[PDB]
């Protein structure tokens, strides 16, 4: 007959590296109000939020793991958001027998259930723009490819997944240059090297630097195929960099034809999910309780995996049904929520919510190509039921992609 | 007579493996705090040593440190902090209880960043200490031109990359930069096309035998080769696959070792009123069974930095600490500013800092037919060398040439 409050403790990184708590938290506010509103998922139970900034620091969220673990009342579930903040708070967690749900993490070092043996999270890991590679490759008929990266952990962490992956394909890595902050060295060898097939994995400033080697050493053209991450802001190639000889036309024209890879958010389908919301209406709800326009709050493109993220706990905690007994010294409840959160299988907002062995959220890929200074979308890709949409939008010069090969040219 | 508690954060138990340096220091600690306590130094005060066991565990030892701020009593400043991994989760978030932490036994060079850890202090040089040593040596001995042998392993590659800095704008030239993972055959084949002479190897105990069998294979030992490798490593490393151990021994003979000195070689009286000889036989005597820790001196130096900086804090308050809790932000940059000021003379010579970095003393030492004997000693402060005539040797009639 009464109602028992149950609490989340989550950090939202207001600033910082990636300051996705500014959309992130409202998302999760308005979560909560749409599941405890909903008396089907929780009647028995209310699940509130006690949150902190953590400012995207990890020595900064540590004083708020701290504040979030000693001070009344009991956490059920811990929230992080940021890849740093989540690696610690998801290894200090079994100390206090405590699931961590993370809405913002994509590094794919979170996906070790040794070091995290309680983790989950609604953001996919870096590594899933990996099989949807492997599948470009295998539809173009290509087996040999060069990486190119920039010199990060979260990079270094990708490509050794996808070394594991092409190998299961009959694909293999041919040439693997690394750079730190100047790209000239590594493309001159790709050049050197005659590598037709290139994924290059690296942050938008040094995308400009790179592509501007691209159009010196003539790294592009028919004879290549670029593989980019599709995370860049709008014209990244067109925007003004001192650092960078090359002019505006000049990367317009090293930067055509070039493929990119990007994790689904938002489901581009007119459904609508478990709140009964449509993609574009979780938007337009959401767009009403921020102070700021979607262009200036950040995190505003991962608020859906925020919202998820609540209704996966929901969910999980529905399935299980005794929370008010949960205690910091007792793996009894902890293990239940665990086997209920391997066991999810809904729809959000951001698409079908499931996750992997390792706690990493399957998703779908939006596949892009850039024809004439403009992407344009050739696709989408499902690594789990192995099904490519295919629009059959790309463009090649030849009227057919290359090959990675010296053979047919 | 007030407590003025103090954070003590060590692997303590038996069961881990780094416990020995936690129990090694020990009695150490035992007699600085003994002296301190006689001397009524903190008078009205006494120094209150808590001592917390992190286990050398990430979420074990952030729970630790997490216990003693709970349930502890008001600690004014950290003790400790052993394992590179734990140290640097407590180092990074020491601001936000105000605390300033003084380690005697973590030597990651990740530490000083001043950016990531402004609360840290620490009476051990880092693995990077032993470079501003080496460019001495490689001056003194007019090698103009060095290769390097470095293990693609993080404690190794922090070296070589801040060789690369020590080594900018000095006459000093890096003529073959090479890495090798498991084996070192292939990068010590490359050193010896490129004709290098002067090696700067960074590597472990386990890679450095497979090392010194490389170079025998590949002749370069003897008369026109130095290496110059850690001095870190267990007396009789070599005796614990294709080369034979004569043929190793004779690859090895010559090798210069260079690592931090546990303690001062001078005779001179230290803060305490004893040499460090002094000092060490006392150490000796009340360590009974537990086993020595080469960092003893360095925990002993550390009571004596902290009991100071108490001092000088105490101080400054008269000039204008029982209501400190980790929100003063004034006493925690008080007790800061203090620290700062540390200059006295120690167990393990002159404790002063340079951006919370130890300015020490660097041992070095070559291998002569059967073990390595101390042949020299850097000064960080003076930025001087002193080599020890009649113990250094070369096989051929002069020090070999670098090219
Ligand atoms: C999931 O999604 C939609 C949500 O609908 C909207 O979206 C939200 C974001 C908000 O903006 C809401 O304000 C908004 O509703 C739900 O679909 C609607 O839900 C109801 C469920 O029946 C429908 O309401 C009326 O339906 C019939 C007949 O409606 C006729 O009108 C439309 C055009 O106006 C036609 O296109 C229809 O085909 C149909 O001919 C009507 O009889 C009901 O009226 C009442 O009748 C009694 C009279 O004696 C009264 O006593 C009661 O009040 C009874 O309700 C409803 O007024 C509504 O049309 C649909 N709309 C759509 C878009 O399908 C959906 O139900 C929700 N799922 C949940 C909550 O589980
Ligand atoms: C943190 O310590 C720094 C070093 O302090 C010095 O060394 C200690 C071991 C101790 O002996 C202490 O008393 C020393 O001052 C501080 O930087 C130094 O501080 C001095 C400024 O007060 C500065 O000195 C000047 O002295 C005269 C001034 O005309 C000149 O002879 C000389 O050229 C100097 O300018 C000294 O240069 C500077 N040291 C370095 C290496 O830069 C620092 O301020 C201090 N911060 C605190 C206390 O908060
Ligand atoms: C919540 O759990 C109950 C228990 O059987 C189930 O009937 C209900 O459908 C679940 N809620 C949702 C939205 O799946």
């Amino acid at each position: 007959s009464e109602r028992r409050a149950v609490y989340i403790g989550a950090l939202f990184p207001m600033s910082g590296g990636w300051p996705g708590g500014q959309a992130c938290q409202p998302a999760v506010e308005m979560a909560l109000e749409d599941v405890n509103s909903r008396r089907d998922i929780l009647p028995d139970y209310e699940l509130k939020l006690i949150h902190h900034d953590s400012k995207c620091d990890p020595g900064q969220a540590t004083k708020y793991l701290y504040e979030l673990l000693y001070n009344d009342p009991i956490k059920i579930i811990l929230m992080p958001g940021c890849s740093s903040v989540s690696t610690l708070v998801a290894e200090a967690a079994r100390m206090w027998n405590l699931i961590v749900l993370s809405y913002g993490s994509s590094s794919p070092a979170l996906s070790n259930r040794q070091r995290f043996p309680t983790f989950f999270r609604t953001h996919p890991s870096a590594t899933l723009h990996n099989p949807t590679r492997v599948k470009l490759f295998e539809k173009w008929g290509w087996k040999k490819i060069a990486t190119i990266q920039q010199t990060t952990e979260v990079f270094t962490s990708t490509l050794d997944d996808l070394e594991e992956r092409v190998k299961e394909a009959g694909i293999e890595i041919t040439f693997r240059q690394s750079f730190f902050s100047d790209p000239a060295v590594p493309v001159k060898n790709l050049k050197r090297q005659d590598a037709r097939i290139i994924v290059g994995l690296f942050y938008e400033t040094e995308a400009r630097k790179v592509f501007c080697e691209v159009y010196k050493e003539r790294l592009f053209g028919k004879k290549y195929v670029w593989f980019l991450i599709g995370w860049y802001a709008d014209n990244w190639f067109k925007i003004y960099d001192p650092s960078i000889n090359c002019t505006v036309d000049e990367m317009t024209e090293a930067v055509e034809g070039h493929i990119t890879t990007e994790i689904v958010m938002l489901n581009p389908a007119n459904t609508r999910s478990i709140s009964n919301m449509t993609s574009q209406e979780f938007v337009e709800k959401l767009t009403k309780r921020l102070k700021r326009h979607p262009e200036e709050t950040g995190g505003f493109q991962e608020a859906p995996l925020a919202y998820d993220a609540i209704w996966a706990l929901a969910l999980a905690l529905n399935k299980t049904s005794r929370l008010e007994d949960f205690n910091y010294n007792n793996q009894t409840i902890t293990d239940q929520i665990y086997r209920a959160m391997n066991s999810s299988s809904f729809e959000g907002v951001s698409g079908h919510v499931v996750f992997d062995a390792s706690g990493s959220r399957m998703a779908w890929t939006l596949i892009e190509q850039l024809q004439g200074g403009s992407y344009k979308k050739i696709g989408y890709y499902d690594s789990t039921k192995d099904d490519l949409s295919w629009s059959k939008t790309d463009k090649w010069i030849g009227g057919s992609p290359p090959a990675d090969d010296y053979k047919d040219d | 007579s007030p407590p003025l508690s103090i954070m003590g954060l060590m692997p303590l138990t038996k069961e881990v493996a780094k416990g020995s340096i936690g129990r090694g220091v020990l009695p150490a600690v035992e007699l600085a705090i003994e002296q301190i306590r006689n001397e009524s130094l903190l008078r009205p005060y006494f120094l209150d040593l808590r001592l917390y066991d992190t286990e050398c565990d990430n979420a074990k030892g952030l729970k630790a440190f997490y216990d003693a701020i709970k349930y502890g009593p008001n600690h004014l400043m950290v003790f400790g902090g052993v394992c590179p991994s734990v140290t640097s989760i407590i180092a990074e978030s020491l601001q936000g209880w105000n605390l300033v932490q003084l380690s005697f036994a973590a030597t990651t060079p990740v530490l000083a960043d001043k950016k990531k850890y402004p609360y840290f202090f620490r009476t051990v040089p880092s693995d990077n200490a032993v470079n501003p040593a080496i460019l001495k040596l490689l001056k003194h001995y007019q090698w103009k031109r060095v290769g390097t042998l470095t293990q693609d392993v993080q404690r190794f590659s922090e070296v070589r990359n801040d060789l690369t800095g020590v080594l900018y704008g000095e006459d000093i030239e890096i003529s073959d930069t090479e890495s090798f993972s498991n084996d070192p055959c292939t990068s010590v084949k490359k050193l010896k096309g490129n004709d290098v002479r002067i090696i700067l190897g960074q590597f472990d105990q386990n890679m450095a035998a497979k090392v010194f069998c490389c170079a025998y294979e590949e002749n370069m030992y003897g008369s026109k080769y130095q290496w110059i490798i850690p001095g870190w490593y267990e007396p009789s490393w070599w005796e614990q696959s294709r080369c034979l151990r004569k043929n190793l021994l004779a690859a090895m003979e010559g090798y210069i070792g260079v690592d931090f000195e546990p303690l001062s070689s001078k005779q001179i009286k230290t803060i305490s009123g004893k040499t460090p000889q002094q000092y060490e036989r006392e150490y000796n005597n009340k360590r009974s069974g537990v086993g020595p820790s080469k960092f003893h001196g360095y925990a002993y130096d550390g009571i004596w930095v902290i009991a100071k900086t108490l001092q000088r804090a105490m101080e400054t308050l008269h000039a204008s600490i029982q209501d400190f809790n980790y929100t003063d932000h004034t006493l925690g940059r008080i007790i800061l500013n203090a620290m700062n000021e540390t200059n006295f003379f120690g167990v393990t010579g002159q404790v002063v800092f340079r951006n919370g970095e130890r300015m020490g003393t660097i041992k070095f030492t070559q291998f002569q037919d059967s073990r390595e004997v101390k042949v020299g000693e850097y000064n960080a402060v003076a930025d001087t060398l002193e080599i020890i005539n009649d113990t250094i040797r070369f096989q051929g009639s002069e020090p070999p040439k670098d090219d």
